[PDB]
């Protein structure tokens, strides 16, 4: 094992040469620390969040630079750090390892290798604070994010560069339709086509080390590992890690981002880590706002959540796509975190424990559930071809508006519902079965035609399944040929007809 | 195959974290309090040369 | 070349590639088949020519 030596005999030379040219004079000496937090006096040219390093060598990060004492967050442990130990300035404010050699890795708040996998190979160091694009720097959202799951693509598109929220109690399916969107992307990123392929970052902010470890290995399964990014912030790490981590991930996202390829960056949780900030401002002895929050948890996550942009062809048509994730408590919208994460994402994503029970897999409430870009940021085999793919939402609103409670009134209105029933009973897909568009658009055109007659509710469960199948038989021209043209003639039209009315007859 | 070793590779990696506490002890009972001194008061003059 | 301390990739692959002939094609049915169809073109003959010649009538 020459690696071991070679690697401790170089980083031993780095020391010794440090040693040897530091003149460290202005350098801080702890004056009180408390629960993870250090309050040190010196430092008299310490920039405001630059990145430090105690005696003990746990990291921190300089928030509050009062008069005489600055503020400390330590990104671990203040089980080693004592009264009046040195602290080492980093002389740069906080950064990431960001580049393609992170891909297949997992790595904490600060990028350090936690997978066990071997040393990060970095294109390059990104602030973790880095300033959004401007107006002029981004594009309008046009291209599309597969997501793979029908009621989420259908009523609900999220294209590359948007920022939607996939708001929802706990355990609803927001960290599961977050996987969906995660795996679906296997189908382009295992091809050439980089404008297609769109390689994706997890933020696994406030979840358990176990949880991260069934993410990995199901990632793992799906072949799906070696394109995506985790980015752990575990609840038991250090308050400032949760706080950093989706920071540090967005910068990430932004190196592909700004070197032309597209990013999908899952912001999951992020409600954890609102709480964790909620604790640095708490013990960093800045009065709180609302219920005890910080003031700039609003200003916090919407300086995340910008840097998710669609980059315009002048600086390399790149896109960085945000999917955060908010846990309401029992279902409450209107609550301070949740309408304000709404008002920043592109749209918000609501999954509530009624429609889970109620039969909904996806768990998509299409109430609450809307996309900013609706015509755009979508197929253009799924968008409106027919028409009634584009009123989708606005039928499902009447279908809604006008359910069981409302009076049958005539058989106008029966039809109405049996559309409606039919069409909910279509949407719930199964976890881990991203569903491609190619085999979206037939489905949601048999929603349209031929829905009414299913033979009872549960087997549309097969009937899916089954038409999937005659789609494959003799049929996979119709499929290749809207997976490739994206838009849907006149002549396609008629066949699909005509396939959904043979199928329907069997 | 792969995987074992790999955790070869990491259980190599925590026997020589285990022998690094016999490294420590060697020194820690080795009188190398005044070497050690001269090797650092040197190296501040080098250090201070320059500044 | 990722493993460095193999021992085992040569018997393997040696193992694979002695059993590279692992079976051959089982074309089998040559008579049997033939019969179902000799049973089929019977039955479709004679009920052809009742057909045309119910219509004629
Ligand atoms: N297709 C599906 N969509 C959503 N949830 C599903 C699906 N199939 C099964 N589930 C169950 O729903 C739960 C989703 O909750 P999850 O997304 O883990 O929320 P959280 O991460 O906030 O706990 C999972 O525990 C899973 O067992
Ligand atoms: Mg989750």
């Amino acid at each position: 094992k020459a690696q071991p030596t070679e690697v401790s005999s170089i980083l031993e030379e780095r020391i010794k040469g440090v040693s040897d040219e530091a003149n460290l004079n202005e350098t801080g000496r702890v004056l009180a620390v408390g629960d993870g937090i250090a309050r040190v006096f010196g430092l008299n040219n310490i920039q405001a969040e630059e990145l430090v390093e105690f005696s003990s060598g746990v990291k921190g990060m300089a928030l509050n630079l009062e008069p005489g004492q600055v503020g400390i967050v330590l990104f671990g442990s203040d089980r080693l750090v004592k009264e009046g130990e040195l602290v080492k300035r980093t002389g740069n404010i906080v950064d990431v390892p960001v580049g393609p050699g992170l891909l297949g890795r997992v790595v904490d708040a600060l990028g350090n290798p936690i997978d066990g996998k071997g040393p990060i190979d970095a294109a390059g160091r990104s602030r973790a604070q880095v300033k959004a694009p401007g107006i002029l720097p981004r594009r309008s959202v046009h291209e599309p994010v597969q997501t793979g799951l029908k009621a989420v693509d259908a009523l609900v598109p999220i294209g590359r560069g948007q920022r939607e929220l996939i708001i929802g109690d706990r355990q609803t399916g927001k960290t599961a339709v977050a996987l969906d969107t995660i795996l679906n992307q296997k189908r382009w990123n295992n091809g050439s086509d980089e404008s297609k392929k769109l390689y994706c970052v997890y933020v696994a902010v406030g979840q358990k080390r176990s949880t991260v470890a069934q993410l990995v290995q199901t990632l793992e399964q799906h072949d799906a590992m070696k394109y995506s990014i985790i980015v752990a912030a575990t609840a038991s790490e250090a308050a400032p890690l949760q706080y950093l981590a989706p920071f540090t991930a967005a910068s990430i996202g932004e190196w592909f981002r700004d070197n032309g390829k597209h990013a999908l960056i899952v912001y999951d949780d992020l409600s954890k880590q609102a709480v964790a900030y909620r604790q640095l401002s708490l013990l960093l002895r800045r009065p709180p706002g609302r219920e005890a929050y910080p003031g700039d948890v609003f200003y916090l996550h919407s300086r995340l959540l910008e840097r998710a942009a669609k980059l315009s062809e002048k600086e390399g048509s790149g896109s960085l796509t945000a999917l955060p994730v908010i846990e309401t408590q029992g279902g409450d919208v209107s609550a301070y975190i949740p309408t304000n994460v709404i008002s920043i994402t592109d749209g918000q994503i609501f999954l509530e424990a009624e429609l889970f029970y109620k039969g909904i897999r996806p768990a998509i409430n299409v109430g609450l559930s809307v996309s900013r870009v609706g015509s755009a940021a979508q197929v253009k085999a799924l968008k409106q071809v027919a028409g009634s793919l584009k009123l989708f939402l606005a039928q499902y609103r009447e279908v809604a508006a006008f359910a069981q409670f409302g009076s049958d009134l005539d058989a106008s209105t029966k039809q109405t519902l049996v559309r409606g029933e039919r069409l909910t009973q279509l949407l719930k897909q199964n976890q881990y079965s991203p569903l491609a568009t190619e085999e979206q658009v037939p489905l949601i055109y048999a929603g349209v035609n031929g829905h009414l007659d299913g033979i009872e509710l549960s087997r549309i469960g097969e009937f899916e399944s089954s038409f999937l199948s005659y789609l494959k038989s003799n049929h996979n021209e119709l499929l290749t040929e809207i997976r490739e043209k994206g838009e849907l003639s006149k002549e396609l039209l008629a066949s699909l007809k005509s396939a959904t009315e043979s199928f329907v007859a069997t | 195959w792969v995987r074992y070793e790999a955790s070869l590779r990491q259980l190599e990696q925590r026997q020589l974290a285990k022998s690094v506490i016999s490294r420590v002890q060697s020194e820690l009972g080795n009188p190398k309090f005044q070497e050690k001194v001269l090797q650092q008061s040197i190296s501040e003059i080098e250090q201070l040369l320059s500044k | 070349s990722v493993l460095k301390n193999t021992s085992v990739i040569d018997k393997i692959e040696s193992y694979v590639k002695q059993y590279k002939p692992v079976k051959i094609d089982a074309s089998k049915q040559l008579q049997v088949i033939e019969s179902f169809e000799k049973h089929a073109m019977t039955n479709a003959k004679e009920t052809e020519s009742l057909v045309s010649k119910e219509l004629k009538d």
